[PDB]
């Protein structure tokens, strides 16, 4: 019964591993894109402001 | 606080500088280890006459500089040049005055006893640090993870290296160290990416392939079917768009680069592999300490990032390893770090003070004191 | 040796569900944010060329 | 109570100490006769500099220690490191302050009346123990098995013995001693499996073919038409999992591990083998004790555990003994403890107290008094 539940063990410890590591990278890729999507934001807030006042 | 906040943690490397204050997550610095010269005599607008440049001015100024490179390979190479570096991380980088912060430095693996010598005659005669303690690269990437026997592959810019480990002394005898590194792997994605039809022509098109191989390169388990997969022409492909509209596609070589590390030949490379040569590090040590290293692979370096790094290797090592055995590759996230956060751990550590050579030891015993 | 594999198994299990539960809310948040900002960078880009025509 | 609980018993070996409390069945304290000497200045992470390592923590910690054995075939040779395994066993081991404990210890067959002195010496002068006794091993095996007369082959780690007694008084002139026992053993072992094709590499590699020899080694009866039979290839053969998967199989060797016992020449010894020489120690007895001891060959050791050694023994001196006699080959389950056993007994026992070696005798008769 053993192989079996230490084999069990082993591929669901596998299995939470490569899911913690997909998630370092989607999280991370994330404060990335959210950090872009702000910055983006602000320089188009500027550049409409701007575009107002030469108009 | 004198010292707690004080610290400094320099992680010298052939590609990369990492800096900050031990106490820090991560470094405050990170830039290229260049100086550059400038070819010609003239100046910027506002700016004097500039005998050097460093760090990201060399890079990007490059066109009328000659580019040189101070560590080859992990170890110190021109002692000018590299005091060059040092002056712009403290002064500039994170702008503190060094003669009164304690300064942890790293060296490399089997690095020559008369370097570490030589970095510690120039941090004490020349930079006037209160205290200084040079750590190898390995032994903190381990440390940073918690333990203290393992084998680390180490994989930077320039080299890559195994360096076993047993309760903190680095085996000499063991370590390996095989030239081929993401410096390497970034020239070889650039040809199998002009080969794919294309052309990185102008200095904008070469840095990038760069990014293309950070970003979007993979390291495959069972890389066999996976050319295969590639033929049926499965939704695997990928495409970036350049710093203009002209969007490449990669689909397949997107993990024919990382294959490199384990297929060598690849580029014309004679030598063994990151798995192959793990193991050989591991059947070169003691044999009642070889079940520790094979279940703590602890993996540090950024050219070790590429996903599925760790999942090849762990089934690259278990079928070279006998079956009794536990094989356990470790590779945290924040990796491309591990080496500086482990002098950060380390030096900002309360038991830590009773290591630091001081400059009452080093006048008083000569370099030889800190060497060890 | 077992109730031992077992037990760190169950709790593995565990530990592996949690991730891939945090997960599925993570990416998910991302396909949501990565849309707000290319939506944003359009509107970005159409308002930065109408300035440079005004100008 | 006083002492009922308080008497120690301490069975020094060549290879294990065997240690506990008068009055229990089995030792307390079981672990290996080393004092290792660390070959570098350094430390583990969170202790100090140790001079000297005992035990299990010199054998785990070999790699870096000189390790030396202070006992010699049964004789204290060094005193140094004879007094820091004490020093550890009372300390360490038992956890026991000494000076308020009567202690009952072991000599070999033929220790030097000087020797019986200086462990004196030492108990009662630098451990200071209220009172002491020292018993002869094969006596103590004896009278664990009930009885007073007999003669016991008795066989450890670095020694054998045949010790023949008479109503107590162990008979000095018919006393064996034959240097080959189960270090030898395991050496032999050792070739007869790389030469299986084999490689004991790694020092997880060396320290199991002894796990190997206690676990799967035989000694049969009729070695002649085993060997014979090993050949025909019945499922005689044993396989053993290493420290990994690595299955080992051993099937013959097996036994022509033991079958050195009675053949010394297997190991390029010219010396005669266990029972010719059981056997010749009874033909150097009185005419009339004779009858006694073949009927009480009682066997004590850890190398007298291996399987079928009594029936070879039991049939190796029948046929050697003139056949109007009766033999009897006594080996008991608790063997390996035989000797530690019969000083529990002893030492706990209702009417020893009167044999105690006590301070008032000591500082008063030198260390003359116990030496009898």
């Amino acid at each position: 019964d053993l192989e079996r539940a230490e084999e069990r063990a082993e591929l669901s410890e596998g299995k939470c591993a490569e899911l913690e590591e997909e998630l370092k990278t989607v999280t991370n890729n994330l404060k990335s894109l959210e950090a872009q999507a702000e910055k983006y934001s602000q320089k188009e807030d500027k550049y409409e402001e701007e575009i107002k006042v030469l108009s | 606080d004198e010292d707690e906040t004080t610290a400094l943690v320099c992680d010298n490397g052939s590609g990369l500088v990492k800096a900050g204050f031990a106490g820090d997550d991560a470094p405050r610095a990170v830039f290229p280890s260049i100086v550059g010269r400038p070819r010609h005599q003239g100046v910027m607008v506002g700016m004097g006459q500039k005998d050097s440049y460093v760090g990201d001015e060399a890079q990007s100024k490059r066109g009328i500089l000659t580019l040189k490179y101070p560590i080859e390979h992990g170890i110190i190479t021109n002692w000018d040049d590299m005091e060059k570096i040092w002056h712009h991380t403290f002064y500039n980088e994170l702008r503190v005055a060094p003669e009164e912060h304690p300064t942890l430095l790293t060296e490399a693996p089997l690095n020559p006893k008369a370097n570490r010598e030589k970095m510690t005659q120039i941090m004490f005669e020349t930079f006037n640090v209160p205290a200084m303690y040079v750590a190898i690269q390995a032994v903190l990437s381990l440390y940073a993870s918690g333990r203290t026997t393992g084998i680390v592959l180490d994989s930077g810019d320039g080299v890559t290296h195994n360096v076993p480990i047993y309760e903190g002394y680095a085996l000499p005898h063991a370590i390996m160290r095989l030239d081929l590194a993401g410096r390497d792997l970034t020239d070889y994605l650039m040809k199998i990416l002009t080969e794919r039809g294309y052309s990185f022509v102008t200095t904008a098109e070469r840095e990038i392939v760069r990014d293309i191989k950070e970003k979007l390169c993979y390291v495959a388990l069972d890389f066999e079917n996976e050319m295969a997969t590639a033929a049926s022409s499965s939704s695997l492909e990928k495409s970036y768009e350049l710093p203009d509209g002209q969007v490449i596609t990669i689909g397949n070589e997107r993990f024919r680069c990382p294959e490199t590390l384990f297929q060598p030949s690849f580029i014309g490379m004679e030598s063994a592999g990151i798995h192959e040569t793990t193991y050989n590090s591991i059947m070169k040590c003691d044999i009642d300490i070889r079940k520790d290293l094979y279940a703590n692979n602890v993996m540090s370096g950024g050219t070790t990032m590429y996903p599925g790094i760790a999942d090849r290797m762990q089934k690259e090592i278990t079928a070279l390893a006998p079956s009794t055995m536990k094989i356990k590759i470790i590779a945290p996230p924040e990796r491309k770090y591990s080496v500086w956060i482990g002098g950060s751990i380390l030096a900002s550590l309360s038991t830590f003070q009773q290591m630091w050579i001081t400059k009452q030891e080093y006048d008083e015993a000569g370099p030889s004191i800190v060497h060890r």
